[PDB]
């Protein structure tokens, strides 16, 4: 948000103000494997051509940094019990550069639908092409602690590792889909071997009631729509126990 | 309770009755959401199986596994006041009896009736 | 979130020590870094209790 | 309704009980089959729930939470003729009384009983 | 039908009751153990549906899927007692009227009735 | 339970991964689930639904076989794990379709 | 402490009681989870081997090997009044006594109870 | 509960008391068998976690994590006597007073000690 | 016995508390060591399971596995003062009483008592 300036010029103060605060665009070169398997995808049959098409123009907005579609925790059945195909096109975005979680206000995901469909949608107004109505959403996240148990008697670039690997997964997992056990402890395993004693745990802060959040049985972390996994932090209980065992 | 606990209001879902008088918001009534992913709680169908059971076994009566009418047979016996135990001893002035007065079911005492006889 | 880079040199005592390993290109978000290290200069010298 | 869309007939599965009256065939009685394996749909568990807790707000009474006896409760209270609030007025001489009459649970009117009296 | 068949006793889950009076020792009050993918049973909700519709088809009321309270109405209709079929024939001295005597439910002779008036 | 959903290729990924997994299973050694499950998120990915099973071929008993709580096949030793067939099932719906 | 540090509440497991009142936050009621993977952590077998040696020890008693009761003994000295070691000293003042006073148990003064007997 | 579920029985490993008294069949005394491919059940151990946590908790007393000997400490104040509060309300005739009776732990009415004072 | 077979001393590891007194050089206080490649002996589990399973039955009560409360009881009565049986006899001049006696809980034996209140 703030800054000065280099060079100085006379009757300018120095301090100058990000208008807006965020710097977006920085993108780096792409590379010949990601632009092999783009270009794949374009000769290649499609089914559903539109939603594919939609995300990769929604993806140019600016500071998008992520796209997703509707997750699975997503889905509807009427009263006979089928499921819906829904008829419209809806999928996510993630700002994970310049808001918490990269979870973005209603406002700005508001702006996007209006830049990608139009005001009113499907008039061929926008982007997309006509009669092409949908709506991009957003989510409201959801704190989960994460606790890591056993991993003291690793080499300090295990438990790093394994750490970084941790967060990293959960910064980027989806809005609506579950945080399972297994996932962590299959990152820790495809590190650790497979003898190791792992432990992980999924909380939360103070053991708070959340709003889309439920603790099934088994230690999950169910979450609903609209509600997106975050990480509050990585705490590792190293009660001393080492190899040697001094 | 017998209700879900992360479940939707009645208005959010189908199969789902509001009005119901529940004691405290602590235990609100929800209902499982319409959503391919749900899986019945199997604690609320204890909570479920539970209710059905303290009902069944009023009125003293015991529940038989086999047959599947019991329920249908307690409520008999409860519109069955022929099945009310004889009185041992005399009834007084204060004494109660139920019947339908002007359209409702209510009581008076026996001295109403011999107030109203012995005009 | 700090920049780090190969050229890093610690000094125990009188020498002069190296990082082994690969040094990461951040410091991790934890705020601490255990590197292995390796002296500068071979024989028993390098050997020390600090 | 409480009965599942895609179910059979009762005498085609177990624990069914046949011979349920239902207003016409578009309200028809099925179960789950002990064939295929099907989870039960919660929205089912949802018209289980609803009827439950109605049941239970019968009578003025609220639902708790931290018991589990509700149902046992309404129905002590129904087949409890002291329950029933007393008559404002006084029992006029066309109003009914209840009793057990040559083993069938009928009422009469007090009409019939102040004729007795008097004869 | 009820009391799943792998089920435990009161304590090993949650929401369970106790004191399930039932006929014979091969009918065991069993409920759903807590634990992962427990999957509620079919032919238990089979069994509960069976209940349910008996409890409603009682009294011989019919059932319905547009209301959600058929079981609330066959409760009033088990009190209010005015839904009681009315005597056809002239009433017996041997008969019994129903009423809170000394603050029980019981019956009482009309012999026992007409001894008070004519007193 | 739900791989018909996924694109033929990775269904038939996942099938050699599994059936090769348990034919070089070393004897007296548990076939877990989790080490069934972990086959399918390598491939599939954390957004997918995907459950394992193990039974008893026509539910019937076996000397040294047991099942664990977990749902574990747990072998007594002097015996091994030898696949029969791998079958592919869709019981939960999804909008995989449409 | 002797809560595994990495796990749960009553809610997600078995076998696991709390309402367990702990000074503070670090200190937290946490289980072993419903897993076949899980190993017990050593390092709280030894607070557990702590907390009942702790106890044998208590009375100034020895723990013994060959007896796999000790504790027995323990809380049969704990309970068992009449091996509290004789007063070394004549009475006095208020020294209390104890008793089932009123049906809950406490102790009366020397005073409280002369009071009763001068009268 | 606390005993491993496929375990043998007391005579057939090590370290097993044998004649425990529980409350039937359904809770059977088994213990870890010998072997080698067997691992402390963390479920069972829970139970174990479960019963010193309500023991510390009783007499009103609070876990603390940071010390060891939370049992004896309410080991020691279940022995001591003047740990139970004191009594205010006045002693009745039918109080009771404990103690030393032909070297057993009793106790004895009011009537017995005003009555030998008397002489 | 309750200890590790091949363990450390108190101070060489986590979670052990020192100062236990054992009779003689045999089964001293060893506990698990801090090493990441030790698990439970599940013999010791056994003598620990042993260890609770005798402290339960101790005063005649028998061990129920569904509830988690059981060693709290036991407690319970210990320190319940109204637990203890009435004496079956009238007491004597040699019989001790108990009760605290200035901080110094002991027994008091009738004589001194009747000595002090007749005065």
């Amino acid at each position: 948000t703030d800054g000065t300036l280099v060079t100085p010029v006379p009757g300018i103060s120095s301090a100058v103000t990000a208008y807006g605060g965020n710097f977006c665009g920085g993108s780096d070169e792409e590379e010949c494997e990601q632009f092999r398997t783009r270009y794949l995808q374009r000769l290649q049959y499609q089914p559903r051509f539109t939603v594919e098409w939609l995300k990769s123009k929604a993806a140019e907005w600016p500071c998008v940094t992520d796209v997703f579609d509707l997750g699975p925790n997503c889905c509807a059945v009427n009263a006979l019990g089928e499921v819906v195909c829904p008829n419209n096109f809806e999928f996510y975005v993630l700002f994970r550069d310049t808001f918490d979680c990269g979870l973005a206000p209603q406002c700005v995901v508001d702006e996007i639908t209006d830049w990608l469909f139009g005001s009113p949608q499907g008039l061929g107004l926008g982007e997309a092409e006509f009669g092409i109505c949908g709506k991009v959403r957003t989510a409201a996240p959801v704190k989960l602690d994460i606790i890591l148990d056993g991993l003291s008697c690793a080499t300090p670039a295990q438990s790093r590792v394994v750490e970084e690997r941790v967060t990293d997964f959960v910064n980027r997992l989806p809005p609506s889909t579950n945080l399972t056990i297994d996932q962590l402890r299959f990152i820790g395993l495809q590190v650790l071997g497979p003898s190791f004693n792992f432990n992980v745990a999924i909380r939360s802060p103070n053991d708070a009631v959340q709003p889309g959040l439920r603790f099934t049985s088994c230690g999950d972390a169910e979450i609903d729509c609209d509600y997106k996994a975050c990480l509050n932090s990585v705490v590792v209980i190293n009660n001393n126990v080492t190899t040697s065992g001094c | 309770g017998i209700f879900f606990s992360g479940g939707l209001a009645c208005n959010l879902t189908v199969n789902a009755a509001c009005g119901i008088a529940t004691t405290g918001d602590d235990c609100p009534a929800l209902y499982y959401p319409p959503k391919c992913n749900v899986q019945v709680d199997p604690l609320q169908m204890n909570a479920v199986i539970s209710e059905i059971a303290n009902a069944i076994n009023a009125f003293g009566n015991t529940y038989d596994c086999s047959r599947l009418d019991n329920l249908k047979q307690v409520l008999n016996r409860a519109r069955n006041i022929c099945d009310l135990p004889p009185f041992g001893d005399a009834p007084d002035m204060d004494d109660r009896i139920a019947g339908c007065f002007d359209g409702q079911s209510s009581t008076v005492t026996v001295q109403q009736l011999v107030n109203l006889v012995l005009g | 979130g700090s920049a780090l880079n190969q050229g890093l040199r610690f000094q125990f005592g009188n020498q002069t020590y190296e990082p082994a390993s690969v040094v990461p290109d951040q410091l991790p978000a934890t705020g601490i870094l255990v590197l292995r290290v390796s002296a500068v200069n071979p024989g028993p010298s390098g050997n020390a209790r600090v």
